[PDB]
């Protein structure tokens, strides 16, 4: 009953493997290790799917209705410099 | 396969640059800080800078200066451009009022998030022609250490071509 997400980080895909009773907040804590994304920690990142809704980072996996081969994206929430 | 982390050199073309200038020039007359990034396609070792990219962004007055914020929305749309072109982001570039040097708000807030990214700051509004030499430049570690490059290695690093 595992459910493969690609994740798209900064445009690189990761494919993650996870349970439906997993949040959310799983899959992306592994995604940015995955790819590397280090600069900003996982709580400053956030998910959209691919009609762009913003989803519940701590909703279980198995509630959203993905099919088997969805792409999520995970992106920062704020970029500054100054 | 070779991470972004052990990439080398770079190849960043003259246009590349003229365009990061123009938008650091141009916000810097109205005295903000502006932010570039730069994006393109990894070669194991070896990284092509293929388009510079000036994110939607918008400038806020701080209290010991300026900052550049570029929005989620923003930041999302990046993501799902460079996932359909193929792309990837190497480098951020925002220019200082004064001297160059990575801020502490710098060091959080970063775009360019992968281990081994570069960002290069570019001092007095980017009043002066850019110079590898003149820029003040950071590469990411894999602690999320933003450490100085030197010039001399900057230099080795990047080409810059016509
Ligand atoms: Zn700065």
């Amino acid at each position: 009953g595992k459910i493969e997400i690609i994740v798209v980080v900064n445009g690189q895909p990761t494919q993650v493997e996870a349970n439906p009773n997993q949040p959310l907040h799983v899959v992306r804590t592994k995604a940015l290790e995955n790819t590397q994304n280090v600069a900003q920690p996982p709580d400053n990142w956030e998910f959209k799917d691919e009609a762009g809704n913003l989803l519940d980072v701590d909703k279980k996996i198995g509630d959203f209705g993905f099919a088997n081969t969805v792409t999520l994206f995970l992106s920062l929430k704020a970029g500054v410099a100054g | 396969m070779t991470p972004l982390e052990d990439v080398r050199t770079v190849a960043l073309p003259r246009d590349c640059v003229s365009t990061v200038q123009a938008h650091l020039r141009s916000v810097g007359q109205q005295g903000h800080a502006g932010m570039a990034l730069w994006v393109g396609v990894q070669q194991d070792q070896h990284f092509v800078i293929a388009e510079t990219v000036i994110p939607a962004q918008r400038h806020i007055r701080t209290s010991d200066g300026v900052c550049v914020m570029v929005p989620a929305e923003e930041l999302h749309r990046l993501n799902v451009w460079l996932y359909k072109r193929g792309l990837t982001l190497l480098a951020q570039i925002h220019s200082h009022p004064g001297r160059a040097y990575h801020s502490t708000t710098d060091d959080a807030y970063a775009v360019a998030t992968t281990i081994g990214c570069l960002s290069l700051v570019v001092p007095n509004f980017a009043r002066e022609p850019f110079d590898l030499a003149r820029v003040a430049a950071y590469r990411l570690d894999a602690r999320a250490n933003w450490n100085e490059v030197p010039s001399a290695a900057l230099t080795r690093m990047i080409t810059i071509t016509s």
